[PDB]
């Protein structure tokens, strides 16, 4: 029914291990850029 | 008291320079310096005299948004080296 069975599970382990690297890495990349906004401080200074 | 404390700590002879330029001999500049400045640090060389310490440059932004003003001012700088550095030229 499914001769690909063993190949798909091999690529799956590669997929899971790669994603275990790339998901925290791209997360850090996105957080690094969003740093400037996420830690920003506002002050309101109207006259008189 | 704040003001005289500042004066006491900072206006001390090894930290100040009598400069002149023009129609003068150096000799009389020296003469007048002993005449009028010599009661400054003859025995006043005392207390924590007074180390500066390096200033941490950041890399950051301050944005005072005021749309009521007709022109934008922007100043941008990287950290330069001090007075001493040959890189200045």
């Amino acid at each position: 029914a499914e001769p690909e069975h063993d190949h798909r599970k091999r690529m799956g382990l590669k997929m899971l291990l790669m994603m275990g690297l790339l998901l925290p890495l791209v997360y850090a990349m996105k957080r690094h850029k969003w740093s400037v906004l996420k830690s920003r401080k506002l002050a309101y200074r109207p006259p008189k | 008291a704040d003001l005289t404390e500042y004066l006491s700590r900072h206006y001390k002879a090894p930290r100040m320079v009598l400069a002149a330029a023009g129609g003068l001999e150096h000799r009389q500049l020296l003469d007048l310096a002993q005449k009028h400045f010599s009661g400054l640090s003859g025995t006043y060389d005392e207390d924590a005299v007074p180390t500066l310490s390096p200033c941490r440059f950041t890399g950051s932004q301050i944005c005072h948004r005021e749309d009521g003003l007709p022109l934008a001012h922007v100043a941008i700088a990287v950290e330069g080296p001090g007075w001493a550095h040959p890189d200045n030229v």
